[PDB]
């Protein structure tokens, strides 16, 4: 049952946040004539070639950083 | 729109409107209602039905504001009589009442937009070319 | 399909063009589908239309991996 | 709404509200009333029958402040008489009344939201396709 | 263009426009449903159809604005009497009436530029080599 | 030049050029549309015929801005009377007029250079040594 259990919150770990999150502040909200869950297919193109850039100099991105998921294993193979 | 009527913004105003200042104070706070309604997110179907005291707060203390000075003045003096009032806010809906408003949003406020590689994507390339060796069940 | 008793030895062209045929080709195309898959040009799930230096790239990604062990199995029998 | 009454508010004022200045008062009252409810987050079925001594006092020392002023004057003077006022809070509640209200709030305020990852889960595949080789217990 | 009319805006001014002074509010106005449009991205094609309760507000808010004051004016007194105004903002619209504005574009509006290597891309250069050495199909 | 013309600045002024007023106002006017002209990067060379709604109000606001003031005063008085402008722009425009001008640029604004390391190149030092061994197709 110890080892299910260190194997579901190595899971938990790697499956709700193993990545670095991308989050932006400053800019407006409400937008896209304030979205009532209208239309998800946004499709907002991101990729090694698009740049970033809002029209407000007080926008800021930041990241989060993820579980290092280094010491499931360890506590598992324990 | 009209999520306020005119007769609780009267007696908030201890006045009566009448002749062009009726139709001034009923835009004012139509116009007020649209900003109200474009923060909040929402639609209210039926205006002056549903319409939760704290958008009707809102909206009246907007058109107060409004009526009181419409070109947002600092200091005002006629002779020995004197007024200064506080700093504006960046239009209406002062930061407590941006925030009462944005409480109907969805969550907390932290809404997500879903981006792309550009790419469509084809979730069919491999499992179309076997072919049947069963009974067809 | 079906599986005819006879041999139709007046009629096996007209067999042939409503049950073989058909068949025939919907064999074909799945089997000229996978040699090609063979021999390179490995299954895109993922492909840009749009861009052609993407596009460009992922032709230029295309590794033959399942022709070599096809080879590498069939060179030591 | 009306958490607070006018007879209690007429005392601390030291005066009497009549003509459409009781109206006024009550709107206002109400106003501020809705405002604490919401911040608090509760609700208050029977208005004036619990009704906790610091929200009343909440209620009537913004009612006060509104009354008192409406405009959020800073310094207003009329010839030799002058008077001036601190500096307004933002919305109707000073942070320490706004910290009072958010007593009621459950926990200490740290109102988590459930994320996810776009996926809604399901739980038996694998389960159901084990066929009962027993006695049926 | 003329997102807005012009007897509207008389009810909000309380005031009547005729000779030039109809002729240059029409011209302001035209000139601030232009900045609004520009900022907003949509062309409203129609222009007095749709025109939202939302993009109405601001072009009388910022028509206003131009009307009371063109040389935004801090402070001005003639003699005894005495006014001071906020601080004018940059354009025709506050920051606050510009995000709203911004509502309309498309996603968050944190739209991207694709760049490239200074290279064109022949993905040909391989695949017509390849003689065809079957039945033609 | 001249992306605006004389007649709806008049109107915008609410007064009538005449004698070295309106040779002024015509400098003036060529003087704000070359360097709007040059800070969009455009040539517009029908001057008066497409000239976007977005230039025209530019132009007449710098315009507007030049003729109520040349010597950029920030306050200004002469008896009783006094007036205290905001602060002006630095070359003509404010920030907001700047980026609206600066819409018609290409991509974002954000323009490179190729540098080089000094170096010319020859990719041909090694191609012309074969000597042609085949039958010259």
């Amino acid at each position: 049952s110890k080892i299910d259990k260190t194997d579901y919150d190595r899971l938990l770990a790697q499956h709700y946040n193993s990545w670095k999150v991308k989050v932006a502040t400053g800019i407006d909200d409400l937008s896209e004539d304030a979205t009532p869950e209208e239309q998800q297919r946004a499709k907002l193109i991101l990729a090694q070639d698009d740049i970033l850039m809002h029209g407000n100099h007080e926008a800021k991105f930041y990241t989060l950083p993820e579980t290092s998921l280094d010491g499931f294993i360890a506590a598992h193979t324990q | 729109a009209g999520l306020a009527t005119i007769d609780e913004l009267q007696t908030l105003m201890s006045t009566v409107f009448e002749d062009d200042a009726l139709e001034q104070a009923q835009l004012v706070l139509d116009i007020v209602s649209s900003w109200a309604r474009v923060v909040s997110g929402q639609m209210w179907p039926d205006a002056p039905a549903n319409v939760p005291d704290d958008v009707r707060a809102v909206v009246l203390q907007a058109s107060r504001r409004e009526l009181k000075n419409p070109d947002r003045v600092i200091s005002r003096q006629m002779g020995p009589f004197n007024v200064q009032y506080s700093q504006p806010p960046d239009g209406f809906f002062y930061p407590a009442e941006l925030a009462i408003l944005k409480r109907f949003k969805r969550s907390g406020g932290l809404m997500t937009v879903s981006t792309s590689r550009g790419e469509e994507g084809r979730p069919w390339a491999g499992k179309t070319a076997y072919i049947r060796y069963g009974d067809g069940l | 399909i079906e599986l005819p008793d006879a041999i139709s030895d007046g009629e096996v062209r007209k067999l042939v063009e409503n049950e073989f045929w058909p068949e025939f080709v919907r064999r074909r195309e799945k089997l000229d589908r996978i040699a090609q898959w063979a021999r390179g040009e490995q299954p895109d799930y993922l492909i840009q239309n749009a861009n052609r230096e993407k596009r460009a790239l992922l032709k230029l990604a295309k590794t033959p991996w399942l022709g070599l062990v096809v080879t590498h199995f069939t060179q030591a029998l």
